[PDB]
């Protein structure tokens, strides 16, 4: 059959079978080489038995999927993070349902935002900052806030701390003229 | 088979038929052939006897 | 005459493409600095003895007049059983496996055998038409096949086999199905060399181009 | 104060798209689940290990307009806003010397290098001008020389000594920094400790991948080369044998990671202590904050670690 | 009562932790993958019969 | 194995063959014990670290006055009191600010 | 502040004086070698301690 490229397919070459994505390559094959391997013992590329073209084999996208939630005693809501995936492929395979697992009741709205951690769908991205509540990665955290009277999961850049400043001089000094006593606690197992 | 006398069952079923001697060997789990494929198939499980 | 193998006798062990990597393996390779036996064709003296194969050998020849034409590989080396004749027939490469009635001293005429019976394999290649040329070969037996590697480089040596490193490329995998325990060289000055292969562990350095350097 | 946040897809690793394998994996119960939680636990610890060390100040401070304090240069310690980068000169030098079918990956940290750099910058700025209460309460601006005078008093040196020799001291300080720059720039032993952690991590992963090619007495190390030529009876036997082997390789890997993680934790804990005692104040205990009578120190950002510059009186 | 572990992401987490109540935070509940489409089969040209 | 229940193998299955089924089940279970104990040793090591610290703090924060910053609280250490707790120790750190 | 620098020959330990054993041991690849190294790496720090 014809080659089907730039998508996950089930392939069967005369001596090599499996699934993955076929793309053209420029690997310098010798006159006496049929296929090659990566540094680790996995098939890298195969030369076509009919047209003698060399195509590389890439793995079909996979990974861990995590859910971000508030407590169930507070509300019923969830954002879903797909670890290390380009949101373009995530969206495509939802409309073109090619995902495992797929949910019985599920769709993809406009709430799509990509971070280094992966593709996050369902959270609303904002351009502000807050104290990191639920960490995601790469400076991004999630939290549950009221957004112009309905609360929802939002994606934001975490603050590093309070924004302050002091002056420097070669002739003045700050000295406390009062104090207080406080008690703090510590627990160890 | 010895221990069948030590067991209780909710029911016992028995299948009966005639086959060619050489085809008797096909009446088992994990088998292939004319009988195994098109006449009488057993599930991947234990069979009483 | 005994000589040193230097770093010669290396070949591509498999049809697998690799790039920019170190690959460690074990196969019938010529050991480095092994004892290589030299043979000569000078004036009245022509070395063409039957040599033990030992499941695989190294062969090389230094030419300026193409004295070496081929080899005969087999067991009994006669029409009692199968043997294969591999020759440069001057226009084509000819390979035949038969029960050959071989000349005891083979060599404008092809004097290799008088008769051939019970042929099991025949092949003919496309047609064609100090020493100057070094030809290198490796012969291995595997699963009934005779695996043959070939190489070549320019030379400028009188009697010796110059030190160096060169990786050979595969050329034939002949489904002969015969018993090869012995062989003889087919001759038309010139010289050639024979070594023996061993199941030795080597680390091979593959360059970006996927070649062995 | 950290190691790579690795992650392993148990199913991908054991069963390379094999239905029969999966069925023969389910029979082993919560095997994959247990491994997943263990690795997750480690990743969580790796995050804490960083935050517990760097986040010592509740307020972020702006880099001082002028870096020159009483003759003390500081220019190679603080970030220089003229350049698009947010790190100090020394830090840039430090940072210059240290999918796949195997189902293995790595997750990013919460705090990126820029965020870490920001914390170190705040701490240095604090040290330079915020006085002794920087990490205790509200910052109290103090002239640098006066701050140093106090530190000398703590050493056991009469206050006046600093002032009288201020010029020489500032000069030696500035020189020492330049000397370090050269040592770092032209060496290869420097953050050898950090490179070591990285190297060992790589070896563990490499080993795990290599094990996928292990035969374990089977007909073949490849599941496809088992199913394709065998009736289901033997095929399952062969697969089960291969699974057993691979299951062990995962438990072995995780066990080692748990042990490794514990050692990193110990290191991180010490780092937090040193920052607290050597940077946010003046430690008196001997041989803790350098190889002399401790005056002060400065933190620097580093790839998966912390570098301290300890300033001592000798 | 019951939980349909395929209905939605929330259900998956509830099933995973074996509970009808979840406190808070981010949880990995499963892996995921993309399903391949058609087939690609290739052979040498000549057929010597 | 045919069944996770040992009795459902040993009782009905022929004693020869049964050894195969039992041996397999034994190996399976032994692996979980080895895993379990290994993890417990690791967890124990972590607890030791905690206990060691707690002991140090007791001595330096309660039975005396620590000067090392942030060891017995953020502020300037004046006093502390230990409290009983369910498998742990709770400290009250009194500081000058 | 130290313990004995344990060292064991994993080949002799498993396949002491047995070729057939070794031939089968090879089917586990470098397991033997990796294990040996892992042990050495511990003895190495005893000197440091
Ligand atoms: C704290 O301590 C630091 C370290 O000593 C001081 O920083 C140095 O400040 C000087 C001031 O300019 C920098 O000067 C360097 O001069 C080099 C030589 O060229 C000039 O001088 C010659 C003298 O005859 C002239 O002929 C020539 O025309 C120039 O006038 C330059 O090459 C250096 O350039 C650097 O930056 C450019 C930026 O793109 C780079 O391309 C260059 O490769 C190079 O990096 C520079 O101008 C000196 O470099 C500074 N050192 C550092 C490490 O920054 C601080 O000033 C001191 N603080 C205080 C308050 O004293
Ligand atoms: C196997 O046999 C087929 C015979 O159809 C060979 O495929 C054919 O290869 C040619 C050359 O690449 C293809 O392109 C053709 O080139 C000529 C050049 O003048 C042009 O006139 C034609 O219009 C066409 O472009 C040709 O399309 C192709 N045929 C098919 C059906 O794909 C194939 O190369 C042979 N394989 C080997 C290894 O020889
Ligand atoms: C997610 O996938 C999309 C689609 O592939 C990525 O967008 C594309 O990114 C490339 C850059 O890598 C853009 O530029 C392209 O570069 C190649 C280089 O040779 C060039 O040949 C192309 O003509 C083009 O210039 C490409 O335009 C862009 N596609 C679109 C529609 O904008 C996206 O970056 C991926 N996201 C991540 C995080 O990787
Ligand atoms: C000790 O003196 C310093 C320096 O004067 C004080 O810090 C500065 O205090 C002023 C007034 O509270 C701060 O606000 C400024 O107000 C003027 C009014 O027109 C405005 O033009 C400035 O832009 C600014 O808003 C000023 O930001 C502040 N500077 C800093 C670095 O904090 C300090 O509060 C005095 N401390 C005590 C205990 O009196
Ligand atoms: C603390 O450091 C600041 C650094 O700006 C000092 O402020 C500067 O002090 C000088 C001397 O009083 C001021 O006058 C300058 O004198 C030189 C003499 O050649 C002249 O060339 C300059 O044009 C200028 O007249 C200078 O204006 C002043 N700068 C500012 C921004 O006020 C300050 O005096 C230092 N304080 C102490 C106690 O040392
Ligand atoms: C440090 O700041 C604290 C702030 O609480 C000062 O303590 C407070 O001082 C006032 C005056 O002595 C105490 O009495 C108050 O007087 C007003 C007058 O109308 C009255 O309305 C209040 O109800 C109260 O009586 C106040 O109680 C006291 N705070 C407490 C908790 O007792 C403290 O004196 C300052 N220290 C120094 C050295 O200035
Ligand atoms: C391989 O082929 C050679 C052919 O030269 C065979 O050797 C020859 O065997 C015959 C039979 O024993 C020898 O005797 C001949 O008998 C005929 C019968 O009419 C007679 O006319 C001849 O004059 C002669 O007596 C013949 O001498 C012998 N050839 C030589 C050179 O000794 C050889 O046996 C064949 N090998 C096998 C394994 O078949
Ligand atoms: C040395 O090589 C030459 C050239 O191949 C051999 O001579 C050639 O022998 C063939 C018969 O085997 C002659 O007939 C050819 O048959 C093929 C069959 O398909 C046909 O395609 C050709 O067109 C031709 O009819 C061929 O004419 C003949 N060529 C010459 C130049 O003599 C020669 O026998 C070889 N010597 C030895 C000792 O094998
Ligand atoms: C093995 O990989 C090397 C890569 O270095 C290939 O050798 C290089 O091949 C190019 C193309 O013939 C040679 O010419 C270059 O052309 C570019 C065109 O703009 C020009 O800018 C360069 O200056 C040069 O002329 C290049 O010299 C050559 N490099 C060497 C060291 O020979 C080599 O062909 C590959 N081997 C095989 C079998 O493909
Ligand atoms: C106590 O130790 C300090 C440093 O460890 C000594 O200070 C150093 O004294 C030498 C000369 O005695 C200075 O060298 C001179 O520097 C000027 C600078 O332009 C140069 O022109 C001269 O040719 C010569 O090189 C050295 O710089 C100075 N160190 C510092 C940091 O200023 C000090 O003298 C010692 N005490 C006694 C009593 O010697
Ligand atoms: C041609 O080769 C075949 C075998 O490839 C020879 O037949 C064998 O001859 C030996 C002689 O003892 C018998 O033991 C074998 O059983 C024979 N094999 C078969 C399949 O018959 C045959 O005799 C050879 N012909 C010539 C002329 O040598
Ligand atoms: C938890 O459930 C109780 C039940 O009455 C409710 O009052 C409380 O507000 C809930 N917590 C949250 C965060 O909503
Ligand atoms: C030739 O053979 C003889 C046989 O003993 C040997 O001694 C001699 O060295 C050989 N010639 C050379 C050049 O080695
Ligand atoms: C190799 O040849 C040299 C030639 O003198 C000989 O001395 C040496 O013993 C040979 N080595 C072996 C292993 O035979
Ligand atoms: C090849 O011939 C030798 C001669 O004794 C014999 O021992 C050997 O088994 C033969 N090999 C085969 C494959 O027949």
């Amino acid at each position: 059959t014809d080659l089907i490229k730039n998508q996950c397919v089930n392939f069967n070459f005369n001596g090599l079978t499996g699934t993955g994505v076929l793309t053209p390559s420029s690997k310098r094959f010798q006159p006496f080489q049929q296929f090659g391997r990566d540094v680790s013992d996995f098939t890298d590329s195969v030369r076509d038995p009919k047209t003698s073209e060399i195509l590389d084999i890439s793995p079909c996208s996979f990974g861990g999927v995590s859910v971000i939630t508030p407590g169930t005693n507070a509300s019923s809501e969830v954002a879903v993070l797909y670890q290390d995936v380009n949101c373009t492929d995530v969206s495509t395979a939802i409309h073109a349902d090619q995902l495992t697992p797929a949910w019985r009741i599920y769709s993809t709205g406009n709430n799509v935002f990509q971070t280094q951690a992966g593709c996050l769908i369902g959270a609303e991205h904002v351009d502000t900052s807050y104290e990191c509540d639920i960490p995601i990665g790469a400076g991004i955290c999630a939290s549950y806030h009221t957004v112009s009277s309905q609360k929802s999961i939002v994606a934001y850049t975490m603050s590093l701390g309070a924004d302050s400043s002091i002056a420097y001089s070669n002739n003045t000094i700050a000295i406390p003229t009062n104090f207080s006593i406080s008690i703090t606690t510590e627990v160890m197992p | 088979a010895t221990k069948l006398n030590d067991l209780c069952f909710s029911n016992v079923y028995a299948d009966s038929f005639v086959v060619k001697g050489d085809d008797v060997r096909q009446i088992a789990p994990g088998q292939t052939g004319v009988i195994a494929d098109y006449n009488y198939k057993l599930p991947d499980d234990f069979m009483g006897c | 005459t005994q000589h040193t193998s230097s770093m010669r006798g290396v070949y591509y062990p498999d049809e697998i493409f690799r790039s920019d990597t170190l690959y460690l393996t074990q196969d019938l390779f010529l050991p480095f600095y092994s004892n290589v036996t030299g043979f000569h064709t000078i004036n009245h003296t022509f070395d063409n003895p039957v040599i033990p194969f030992k499941d695989g050998i190294y062969f090389a020849a230094t030419e300026k007049s193409n004295v070496v034409r081929g080899w005969v590989f087999g067991s009994t080396m006669n029409n009692k059983s199968q043997s294969v004749i591999i020759i440069n027939n001057s226009t084509n490469v000819v390979i035949r496996a038969c029960n050959f009635e071989l000349c005891d001293n083979p060599f404008t005429h092809t004097m290799i055998f008088d008769n051939a019976f019970n042929c099991t394999f025949e092949y003919i290649s496309d047609a064609f038409s100090n020493f100057k040329h070094l030809r290198e070969f490796v012969f291995k037996n595997k699963d009934g096949f005779l695996y043959v590697y070939k190489g070549y480089q320019p030379i400028d040596v009188v009697r010796d086999l110059p030190s160096g490193f060169n990786t050979l490329k595969p050329i034939f995998k002949l489904p002969l199905g015969i018993n090869i325990t012995n062989f003889r060289a087919i001759l038309t000055a010139a010289a050639y060399f024979v070594g023996y292969l061993k199941p030795t562990t080597f680390m091979l350095k593959y360059d970006e181009n996927g070649t062995i350097t | 104060v950290s190691m790579a946040k690795t992650s392993v897809d148990c199913n991908m690793y054991i069963c390379g798209d094999s239905t029969e394998c999966a069925n023969l994996l389910l029979q082993y119960g919560s095997f994959c689940t247990q491994l997943n939680r263990a690795l997750s636990g480690i990743a969580a610890e790796q995050d804490r290990n960083t935050r517990e060390v760097f986040a010592q100040v509740k307020q972020m401070y702006k880099t001082p307009t002028l870096k020159y304090f009483g003759g003390f240069n500081f220019s190679q310690i603080l970030p220089d806003p003229l350049k698009p980068t947010k790190r100090s000169f020394i830090e840039d030098l430090l940072f210059n010397k240290v999918q796949k079918f195997n189902g293995l990956t790595v997750l990013p940290p919460l705090l990126t290098d820029d965020m870490i750099a920001a914390y170190t910058a705040a701490l240095v700025s604090g040290t330079a001008t915020a006085g002794w209460t920087f990490g205790a309460g509200a910052a109290l601006q103090i002239p640098f020389a006066m701050q140093m005078a106090y530190r000398f008093n703590g050493i056991g040196v009469t206050q006046n000594v600093l002032y009288e020799n201020q010029k020489q001291i500032a000069n030696q300080f500035n020189k020492a920094i330049s000397q370090i720059q050269e040592s770092l720039t032209t060496t290869s032993t420097a953050l050898g400790k950090l490179q070591d952690v990285v190297n060992q991590n790589a070896q563990a992963l490499n080993t795990l991948v290599k094990q996928l090619s292990s035969n374990f007495g089977a007909i073949s190390s490849v599941l496809n080369d088992i199913l394709s030529r065998l009736d289901p009876p033997e095929a399952e036997v062969q697969i089960d044998r291969l699974i057993t082997g691979r299951l062990q390789s995962l438990q072995t890997y995780v066990t080692q990671q748990l042990i490794r993680a514990a050692e990193i934790r110990a290191s991180a804990n010490l780092a937090a202590t040193k920052m607290s005692e050597c940077v946010l104040g003046q430690s008196k205990r001997v041989d803790f904050c350098g190889k002399g009578y401790h005056l002060m120190s400065f933190p620097q950002a580093a790839p998966h670690g912390v570098v301290f510059l300890h300033v001592t009186y000798v | 009562d019951a939980v349909d572990c395929s209905q939605n992401p929330l259900a998956e987490l509830k099933c995973s932790v074996k509970s009808f109540e979840i406190d808070k935070g981010i949880y990995q509940t499963s892996n995921f993958r993309v399903v391949p489409s058609g087939d690609v089969v290739r052979f040498p040209n000549i057929t010597n019969l």
